[PDB]
This record gives C-alpha cells, structure tokens and sequence, in this order.
C-alpha cells in the first residue's frame, strides 16, 4: 500500500509538471507559427518589388 | 557611480575577447584574439609603420603577418602577446584609460596557480587599474543563470569543459576538459564539405565555412534515423549563396558536424564525448551532490549554440542516469556571452565591492593576496 | 545676421535665476510647515501625557500603553517594510536607466561619505573658516 | 501556461510565511512584558511615562518612515519618466 | 604628480593651510605620511569604524608612490576628489527639490502652465511669450514637457 | 490499496498520453521556429539585395 501510494504522487507530479510545460510548449508554437506566416507573406512582398525593380 | 558605472568586464578567450561595462547586457566589444606580426617592412597609404596588430585588423591584414594566438585552449601561452590584447581593448576598444577603472577578469577552470598571479602581477604593475578580480569562467556562467549550484558544459573555440560546482565552489577534481571545440569544429566541417566536392580554395572560401557552420548548422537528436533521412532525401537540405553567385548545397553535413562533438571518434579522437563527459563529471562527484547536478546542466559557450544540442544532451544523459532521477539542460539563448554577463550581474553588484583586490592589498600583500 | 540675440538667453537666465531663487525660498516654507503637520499629528496621537490618580489608574493606564506599544510598533514594522519595498523598486529602476543611459544624474540611494567640510569641522573645531564650495580664488587689487 | 500555477502556490505561500516568523522574530526582541506589577505604587509613575515615550519614540519614528515612503514614491514617479524619455528605440 | 598639481592649483592657500593643520593630526609620529594605522584611529575620532580592507581601499586611492601611506600631496587630491563630489551631490539634490516644488501635480513633469504659475510666482515681470519661450528653449524631446533629466540640464549653470 | 493502484494506474496512462503529444508539439514548434530562423534570413538577404539594386 505505501509504495503504491508514493511513486503514484510522484506519477501525479510528473504529469502535472508535463502537463504544464506542455501547455507553454503549444502557446510557443502557436506564436513562432503566426509570426511567420506574418515574415513569409512579407517577403513574396520584397522578392516581389524586387524583381520588378532588377528588371526595370 | 565612482565604480558602479565604472567597472570593466573582459573575457579573455581562445578565439574571441568579450569586454565591455558592468552594467551592461551584452559585450561592448567582441574581437579575434590574435596579433599579428608583419612579414615585410612597408606601410598602408597613410599610416606609420606598425610594429604589430591586434584583433580584426590582423584578421583583416593576415596574409602579410604572422599570426598568433596568445591563449592556448583557454591558457594564456603567450604573455608579452597577452599583455597586447589586454592594452588594445582598453584604450582602443573600450576607449578608457585603465587607471581609473577597477576590471574584472575571467580565467579558466584549473588555471595555475602562478597564472592568475602573473596577470594580477601584469594588471596592477604595467596598466595600474585601481582594483581588479579574477572570476571562473563557468562559474561566471552558472551565475547568470541565476543558481549557484549546477554543472555547466562550457565550449567555445579551443576548449570544452564540465565544471561541477556546489554553492559557488567548482569543485576541481570532478572539473573534465576535452581539447575539441569550435575550431576543430569549423576544420571538419571544411573537409567533409570539399569531400561533398568542393573547393575552399581562397581565403574568401576559407572564412565563410565558419560562417555555414554557425548559420546552417544543426543537432540532431536520432543522428541515426536523420543520415537515414538525408538518403530518401527530404526537403532537409540547404543552399547557402557564397560571396559571389556560387551557390554551394549543404544537405546532409550539416549536423555531421555537430554529432562530432558526440563522436570524437569523426575526427580521429578517442576521448570521449559532450554527453559521457558530462555524466563522467557527475559520477567524480560526492553522491548526496549529484540530484543536484542532474538538474542543472547548464550550457554556455558559442559551440553549444547548435540548435538541438540541448535536446540531445537530455536524451543522452536521462539515457545514462538512474531513473529515479531528474535531468534537466539549461541552455539559454544569449549563451554565447553568459560568461561576461554573469561577469557584469556580479561585478555591478551592491555586494561585491568588498571582494574587489585593490592596489592597497596588492602593493601590501604580493600577486599571493588575490590568488586567494 | 542676430546681433541682438544674445540678450534673449541672458533673459532665460535671468528668469531661471528668478526661478531657482523662488524654489529655494520655497522649499524650506513647505519645510517647516511639513514639520508642522508632523507635530500635530503627534499632537492627537499621543498628547501630553497626564499621569492619573494612583492604584487603578497607574496601572491601568500602563497596561494601556504597553498595549498600544506592541501595536504602534508592530504598525512602525509594517511601515519600515514597505519603505525597504519600495527603496527596492527604485533600485531596481535605478537599474533599468544605468544600463540605457549610464551615470546618469540624481542617482535614489546616493552613496555618500562625510564632506570635507565636516572632517575639517570636526578636526580643528574652532579654527575651520573657509565657506568652500568652488569659488577659487585669484588675487584681489 | 497552466504547469506554473503549482509555482504560484508555492513560490508565494512560500516567501510570505517566510516573512511572517521574522516580522514575530524580530518584533519579539523588541518587547519587555510589563513584568513590574504591584512591587511600588510611585513605580508606576516612574513607569507609565517611560512607557509613553517609548510610544512616543515608535510613533514618531512611524512618522517618518511614513512620509520617507510618499517622498520615495516621488522619486520613482519621475525615475520611470526617465525611463520612458529614455527610451527612442532609434 | 599630475593630480597633485591641478589638485593644488584648485585650492587655495587658505584650503591648503587648514588641510595641512588637518593632515598633521592625521600624522601621529609627524614624519610625512599616514599610515594604514594612523589613518584608523582619525577615522574613529570621525566617528567610523573601518575594516582593514576598507582602511587600504581608502589609502590606496591617491597612493601614486604605491606607498601604502598617504602624503600631504596624495591628501591635497583626496581632498579635492571630495571636495568636487560634495558640492556636485549638493548641487543635484537642491535642483532636485526644486524640481518638485515646480512639479507639484506630481506626474513627474513640468508643464507649461506650471511653468507658468513658477514663473510668474516669481517676483521678476514676465508675459506669456517668456513663458511658452523657455518652455521651447529647455523642451529638447519637444513633447510638452519638462523631465527631470531636461531640467538638469536647462539649470546647468543658473547658481 | 486496491483503490490506490486502480486510480494510479489511471494517474500513468493520462501521464504518458500528455508526454506524448508534448513531445509531439515540441517537435512542431522546433521545426516551425527553425523553418523561420532560415525564412527570416533569407529575407535580410532579399531586402539587403534590395536596398542595393534600387541605390545601383
């Protein structure tokens, strides 16, 4: 009983913990992939004005 | 303000000098560490005949100098050269007159002891600095990262350590060098890209591998099922434009790289690697000790900037520690200065002005007083 | 080509020599009045004392104060706290403006030593007559 | 960011039972019990008024390091005026 | 030697005179200099209670000779170095306070109508134009306002 | 005990699945933050390309 009991709260912490940086490991993601589609969309923009202002 | 605006850091390293104000975030000056000597007498148009350069205008100027670098695997090996560097970064770099400013300075992990006597010997008696200190350089690490206690990997240009240290003290002999590091590093990366048949022929070619090597460089965690990758041959490779036109691709080599500093065995060494190190360290030290260790794997160093080194590293020490145990590899993102900065938090501390060695104990108690 | 635009800035001069003269004039009108308030806050909070009779009011009364002490202290605690916060939150601002700026002027906490003035005071007592401040000094006629 | 609310719990319980004990430690020191009690009856007089400026000198000190506060909220007012001023990210 | 000379050149005979009387105090045994030791005992006379450490850090900061004492040359610029630090810290507190009493709203700023009202508390006569002028003259961020950094620098001089 | 072991077992599984897709998230924000460090680049390089063939 005691055993099952102890590493069963420290299984509980660790998921707990693992729960945590999880959830800040997917709002990082989130905000690096939007932020990106932001820099990418920006450049087809200067490539853009670039081939233009090459050719002229 | 007499000291707190006033109090200089530098970091003295194999490739690079890192120097600047206490108080700042970031090194106010970064630059070679190297001095060069002329092969031929003659001038630039304007100038004066020069004795001898320092920095990047003896990177800049190598092919009519002779090079050397003054600090040997973090050692400094050459003293009349050192005491070049040390005069160029004040009065040229930092533009201050030394006399007024009281410097910390940072030395290697089982620097002799008769060293950091010489360079006190040398700060005091040739540039007359009001007071000075000399720092560890992992120590200075960890202290950026907040803790005291923790193992920091440290890797830069010409030397890789583990220094375990416990409520400030690093404890020397679990301490663990291993002589490859970035320099080693940009040479192999150099070879198995002319073996991916190429031509680093000028020194315009020669530079720039460091400059793929940092930039498109990577750490793999599974080395094993990415060589795998690379041979299904994924959008995973990677063009790089040269000075010119002259783009040269870079798939696969791009983290083989890196996994040297796994295998040594890459590059003809047989000590062993990063990860084992790291561990080895671990199992020198007192037993009641190594939880705390575990925990915190702190890196610094420009070598440990790799992308995925950390991961890498977790995977490879969890691998290798009792299960029962808990790692955990701090690997910040300004790493390639967590040295100086932990230099700056502590030297702009409200605290350390009492361990400042000042002309007074020197010219009292000989180099001995801040050797400790 | 502004001949006469040197006697405008004399004026700004002139008028922040008007200004400063005011502040100091000032500044030691809201001193003492601040002073004033301080006495009279004491005034309420703890007037002349007027010691009672003598069996249970002596005694009483002490009981009284003690009382009061464990709690007035208790309050100069609390205060003393907050003071040690908020020294903290300009220290840390007087951070934030070093390492951006550099020396900057009117540092908060001001590490300050005794002025010479006061060691030549305190040293020769009696025979310390110079007014010094810059004024340096060029001879006369 | 939800794994850092275990750290709220224990960070802040953790420092403000912290200053608790010492705020009792330290203003512990600093207390006498009225220990005197019936063994004079002048004492008292002799007492109370020690007593009283001993109030007194806690009161007035509470005072000041009242108004030392206001007048360092002021510095810190315009010290952040500084800071922003100080800003142009130019 | 460099220092000791404007050092010297700063003062005046007067100063030197009394900062000599002053030295030879400091000088127990009147032979030239003060000593890591005789230096601790003025200092307690002062009212401190210094730390070998300290006490050197404090010698050590003229000691040009690296002597480890201090001569009436290595004081005369101790002197000045404080002398100099005095009336600056003087200087920025009393500017300081007045930034407050002109402030008064306490956001930390000084507008134009403060500005104005200080003004015109003056005794001195002033219409608006002076005002709004000054106000240009001292604004250099151009945003209305005076920050205390600003009005340091638009006191500079001004006594 | 029974009951100790039953809900810890339940504690385990919950834990490993939130590991899982923690790596798994990890693993994308990695590749998306990677995949930018190189879009951000390539885009210093436009832009600077740029500056220059508009001034030329």
């Amino acid at each position: 009983m005691q055993m099952l009991k102890l590493d069963k709260e420290n299984a509980l912490d660790r998921a707990e913990q693992a729960e945590a940086d999880k959830k800040a490991a997917e709002d990082r993601s989130k905000q690096l992939e939007d932020e990106l589609v932001s820099l990418q969309k920006k450049l087809k923009g200067t490539e853009d004005e670039l081939d233009k202002y090459s050719e002229a | 303000d007499e000291d707190e605006t006033t109090a200089l850091v530098c970091d003295n390293g194999s490739g690079l000098v890192k120097a600047g104000f206490a108080g700042d975030d970031a090194p106010r000056a970064v630059f070679p560490s190297i001095v060069g000597r002329p092969r031929h007498q003659g001038v630039m148009v304007g100038m004066g005949q020069k004795d001898s350069y320092v920095g990047d205008e003896a990177q800049s100027k190598r092919g009519i100098l002779t090079l050397k670098y003054p600090i040997e695997h973090g050692i400094i090996t050459n003293w009349d050269d050192m005491e070049k560097i040390w005069h160029h970064t004040f009065y040229n770099e930092l533009r201050v007159a030394p006399e007024e400013h009281p410097t910390l300075l940072t030395e290697a992990p089982l620097n002799p002891k008769a060293n950091r006597e010489k360079m006190t010997q040398i700060m005091f008696e040739t540039f007359n600095v009001p007071a000075m200190y000399v720092a560890i350089q992992a120590v200075l690490s960890l202290y950026a990262s907040g803790r005291t206690t923790g193992i920091v990997l440290d890797s830069g240009d010409g030397v890789t350590h583990n220094v375990p240290i416990y409520e400030g003290y690093a404890l020397p002999h679990a301490i663990m060098r291993l002589d490859l590091a970035g320099r080693d590093l940009t040479d192999y990366l150099m070879k198995i890209l002319t073996e991916r048949g190429y031509s680093f022929v000028t020194t315009a070619e020669r530079e720039i591998v460091r400059d793929i090597k940092e930039k498109l460089c990577y750490v793999a965690l599974d080395f094993e099922n990415e060589m795998a990758t690379a041979a299904s041959s994924s959008s995973l490779e990677k063009s790089y434009e040269l000075p010119d036109g002259q783009v040269i691709t870079i798939g696969n080599e791009r983290f083989r790289c890196p996994e040297t500093l796994f295998q040594p065995s890459f590059i003809g060494m047989e000590s062993a690697g990063i990860h084992e190190t790291t561990y080895n360290s671990i199992m020198k030290c007192d037993i009641d000790i190594r939880k705390d260790l575990y925990a915190n794997n702190v890196m610094s160093g420009g070598t440990t900037m790799y992308p995925g080194i950390a991961d890498r590293m977790q995977k490879e020490i969890t691998a290798l520690a009792p299960s029962t145990m808990k790692i955990k590899i701090i690997a910040p993102p300004e790493r390639k200065y967590s040295v100086w900065i932990g230099g700056s938090i502590l030297a702009s501390l409200s605290t350390f002005q009492q361990m400042w060695i000042t002309k007074q104990e020197y010219d009292e108690a000989g180099p001995s007083i801040v050797h400790r | 080509e502004e001949k006469k635009r040197r006697a405008a800035t004399a004026r700004r001069q002139h008028l922040k020599s008007a200004m400063l003269q005011l502040a100091v004039t000032e500044i030691e009108k809201e001193a003492a009045a601040k002073e004033v308030e301080k006495q009279n806050y004491l005034a309420e909070h703890s007037p002349p004392l007027s010691l009672p009779g003598s069996m249970q009011e002596l005694q009483e009364l002490s009981k009284k104060l003690h009382a009061k002490i464990d709690s007035v202290d208790e309050e100069r605690y609390d205060t003393e706290v907050k003071l040690q916060k908020t020294i903290k939150e300009l220290e840390d601002l007087s951070q934030k403006l070093f390492d951006l700026r550099g020396k900057f002027k009117r540092p908060p906490l001001r590490r300050v030593r005794m002025s010479a003035d006061a060691m030549l005071r305190a040293l020769l007592g009696s025979k310390h007559k110079v007014n010094m401040d810059l004024r340096a000094n060029l001879k006369q006629v | 960011s939800y794994s850092s609310y275990l750290a709220k719990a224990d960070q802040k319980r953790g420092k403000k039972q912290t200053a608790r004990e010492t705020k009792k430690k330290v203003l512990a020191e600093r207390r006498k019990p009225l220990n005197i009690d019936h063994l004079n009856e002048d004492k008292l007089r002799d007492k109370a008024k020690e007593l009283w400026d001993w109030l007194y000198q806690l009161q007035t000190e509470k005072y000041d390091f009242a108004e030392q506060i206001k007048r360092k909220k002021y510095e810190i007012v315009t010290l952040r005026n500084r800071i922003d001023q100080a800003q142009k990210h130019s | 030697t460099d220092q000791q000379a404007e050092a010297r050149a700063f003062l005046s005979e007067e100063m030197i005179a009394e900062f000599k009387a002053a030295f030879d105090m400091f000088d127990a045994d009147g032979g030239g200099d003060i000593s890591t030791k005789e230096l601790g005992t003025v200092m307690r006379m002062l009212g401190q209670n210094p730390t070998k450490e300290e006490l050197d850090a404090i010698i050590e900061e003229v000691d040009e000779d690296g002597s480890g004492t201090i001569d009436f040359e290595e004081f005369l610029v101790m002197m000045v170095r404080q002398m100099k630090e005095d009336a600056k810290g003087k200087s920025e507190e009393e500017l300081a306070n007045c930034f407050r009493i002109f402030d008064k709203n306490a956001d930390g700023f000084i507008d134009i109508e403060e500005l104005g009202e200080i003004l015109r508390a003056t005794g001195e006569h002033v219409t608006e134009e002076d005002i709004e002028d000054l106000m240009k003259d001292s604004d250099k961020n151009n945003d209305g306002r005076i920050d205390f950094d600003e009005f340091l620098k638009m006191m500079e001089g001004v006594q």
